[PDB]
């Protein structure tokens, strides 16, 4: 009779997987989006005799740090990181989140702001002169040429800090921004170094790594598993109902 | 009405009214004018929980069907009347894909409540043969 | 209603918005001075359900926690201000811009808008107007019997009279530059109005203080890259089909749930 | 009591009742869990109804003690 | 749907442009004829408020 | 998804090449004009790890 619960669990948790895939799948064409891969965990129910039941709890082990594929836009300050690279960004609460969105923007007052909550590099938020005409180099240096000055005045105005971290040592933080896992904090510290070997691809953006192929069979298997759970539930309740005649008379 | 019959029947009636709003909106998408001569303002239903006094829970009330305040997307036809200066017809603001998704959701909620009513009804028939 | 249906719904709406952007972008080829518009999306706040445990590292273990998340809300429609090509109209009153800058224009309601469009004309009174009668600021009034008009490379507009061997300097057609060009509020009719995201407008003569120069007889073209739009259309169509499949899968699962 | 599910959100910044960063708060119902809850509740109710009937039959045959 | 409306406007504008081109081309060898150029203009923009 | 963007980048490179060719060809019979050649370059490579 308690079998139904286990089956229920599976059904319920499968819906959660569906949910993940859906959010994983609507976010195609979202810049620099990291697909949230998902798994199902068996959960044994260690008890006093005959360990027979296991639950099907749903989980998201992390994000897929597979570089999405690049779109060439020729915009001077659209940035693409190399593999395992991250742009550091001052989060809403204030802490160094990490993103792959290189769609940098400038405000009227010269705040470099990957979609606002600005970008962090070599100091606080990067600031540039208001008539920016920004150019971003390969290693991260940012040079600015005021529009009405001779072009041999492109002296660098800042540097864009980049950080190397991937997969096991990075987790999403309830915003599009990633942080370290607090297991990679009794390690390379709270604030990472600049790692002067991560390169920048200028004029090119990165799209989401939402693999449609594995998502489509994610959904196919999810549907099939769900209706298998429904069959188990149906048989269990019919068993119990037809059983209930024992106690009468 | 017995208690659960009331709760589930209220769910069914609310879902039916939601489905009617969805059908009306979906059908009047791309409808230039109303009777008085006005954009067809798209409609929405707001679900309150029923039973305000006592236990604070149970059943759904959907009174006061209201108007969705999206901006009445415009088209340019300065040969058609009903266009102001800078000729712009008013062109209902119905989100068709939203209405299809809403229709499927309403149907599924409807069917779930049908199913709970079925199970509980079997239970009640068994109840009345209490003793005799 | 469960989260899967509405998440796929917001995916469908986002693809629809992207297609609206593309269609507008493609209709406005052959609109002088038009700037292509790019839709930028974003994910929504992830509803965490179970925080991850500790990586005991005794055995290689999956870091399983659980956060589901939702949504692909459109966060921006940027305007790419890159210089478009030029077309020769042979029209003396036409003008194109070399580099950053906009023409300031007085709207009927009294506010000042700005346009990167040069298809000028003259009203019956002689004032410079923009294909729609919007006065160009500061007002430039042409005498009645000008043989020819000339707008120089810094906007010094002058006319030639019958008899004078000298083009009386009749006006100055100065430009206006913004600190953040992308932030302008496009109100249609090829006009933008300045907002808090663009800063106050800085007015100056063309060629000075960062403003561009003026090319008479030429008009700027829309900088729409149709290859980008076609490939984006293919992307949008297939993403729409994928999200439609997601909705269908969730609906079928819900049907199977509600049968029993 | 009141269930402590994380109170799932949706995003409709055209509907009122959506706060800053427009999020309709959307009650947290695990639909399949509630389906199963009703299913099992009906089954247990039926079991107890039967127990009542069986005990009454036991007691009425208790009355026929002796005669 | 709005995309269809937008694309219909684009098709109408291109067909008006072709009409202007064809009128110019026909009237070659018409004395004193002054050619025509169609100047276009975008429509109003729908604003969606960010919370 | 993937090959779509790769081929779009290829299209953009070919279009830039055609634009430069067109500017070279139009500016023939312009005094002292020095012709232009566009050099291209492949983008960042992604490394898939072998266990």
């Amino acid at each position: 009779d308690h079998a139904i619960y286990t089956a229920m669990g599976a059904a319920s948790q499968t819906l959660n997987q569906q949910a993940v895939t859906a959010s994983n799948l609507a976010n195609a064409s979202t810049p620099g989006f990291r697909a949230q891969l998902n798994a199902l965990r068996a959960v044994p129910v260690d008890g006093l005799s005959l360990a027979t039941r296991t639950l099907v709890t749903a989980s998201t082990p992390g994000a897929d740090m597979t570089p999405g594929q690049l779109d060439y836009t020729s915009r001077p300050l659209d940035v693409a990181l190399q593999q395992d690279g991250w742009l550091v960004v001052q989060a809403a609460d204030g802490a160094e989140g990490y993103t792959r969105n290189g769609n940098i923007q400038v405000g009227p007052t010269g705040q470099l702001t990957i979609q606002g909550h600005p970008v962090i590099g070599e100091g606080g938020p990067i600031t540039v002169p208001e008539g920016s005409e920004i150019t971003i180099a390969a290693d991260g240096t940012i040079s600015a040429l005021n529009p009405g000055d001779p072009p041999n005045t492109v002296a660098p105005v800042g540097r864009l800090k980049l950080v190397k971290a991937e997969g096991n040592e990075v987790q999403r933080s309830d915003d599009g921004l990633f942080r370290l896992t607090a297991e990679a904090q009794a390690e390379r510290g709270a604030v990472l170094a600049a790692d002067p070997s991560i390169r920048i691809m200028s004029g090119v953006l990165e799209g989401s790594n939402v693999k449609p192929v594995e998502a489509m069979t994610d959904m196919i298997a999810n549907a099939r598993r769900f209706e298998m759970q429904m069959k188990v539930i149906t048989s269990v309740d019919e068993n119990e109902g037809r059983a209930n005649q024992l106690l009468s008379m | 009405l017995l208690n659960i019959f009331d709760i589930a029947g209220s769910a069914l009636a609310a879902q039916s009214k939601r489905l009617n709003v969805a059908a009306s909106n979906l059908a009047n998408a791309d409808s230039v004018t109303g009777p008085d001569g006005q954009p067809y303002r798209a409609k929405q239903v707001v679900f309150q929980v029923d039973a305000a006094p006592g236990q604070a829970t149970g059943g759904v009330k959907v009174a006061s069907v209201i108007e969705s305040q999206a901006p009445e997307k415009l088209v340019y036809e300065p040969g058609n009347p009903l266009a102001d200066a800078n000729g712009y017809v008013k062109m209902p603001n119905v989100d068709v894909v939203g209405e299809m998704v809403n229709t499927m959701s309403a149907s599924r909620s409807y069917q779930a409540n049908i199913e709970v009513l079925n199970t509980v009804k079997s239970m009640m028939l068994k109840t009345l043969t209490l003793g005799q | 209603m469960i989260s899967s249906l509405w998440i796929a719904k917001t995916g469908l709406d986002a693809q629809q918005t992207n297609m609206d952007v593309i269609a507008n972008n493609l209709a406005n080829v052959s609109t002088n001075g038009f700037k292509r518009q790019r839709a930028v999306f974003e994910d929504l706040l992830y509803q965490t359900i179970r925080q991850p445990g500790a990586q005991s590292s005794e055995q290689t273990t999956l870091p399983s926690g659980l956060q589901i998340g939702t949504g692909v809300r459109p966060v921006a429609t940027e305007r790419l201000h890159s210089q478009g090509n030029l077309s020769q109209t042979n029209n003396s009153k036409d003008v194109a811009i070399k580099g950053q800058g906009f023409f300031q224009v007085m709207l009927p309601d009294g506010t000042s808008a700005y346009t990167r469009d040069g298809s000028f004309q003259v009203d019956q009174n002689g004032q410079l107007v923009t294909a729609g009668g919007f006065q160009v600021q500061p007002a430039i009034t042409i005498p009645a019997n000008a043989l020819s008009i000339t707008i120089g490379r810094d906007g010094v507009v002058s006319v030639t009279q019958q008899g004078q061997a000298a083009p009386v300097q009749v006006g100055q057609l100065n430009l206006t530059t913004f600190m953040n060009d992308t932030g302008l509020e496009s109100i249609g009719e090829n006009l933008y109005i300045e907002t808090q995201s663009s800063g106050a407008p800085n007015e100056s003569t063309p060629g000075l203080n960062g403003a561009g120069l003026l090319y008479q007889g030429y008009v700027e073209t829309s900088n729409v890259n149709v290859a980008e739009e076609l490939v984006n259309m293919i992307q949008v169509q297939r993403a729409y089909e994928i999200n439609s499949k997601a909705v269908s899968t969730t609906d079928q699962m819900l049907q199977k749930l509600t049968q029993l």
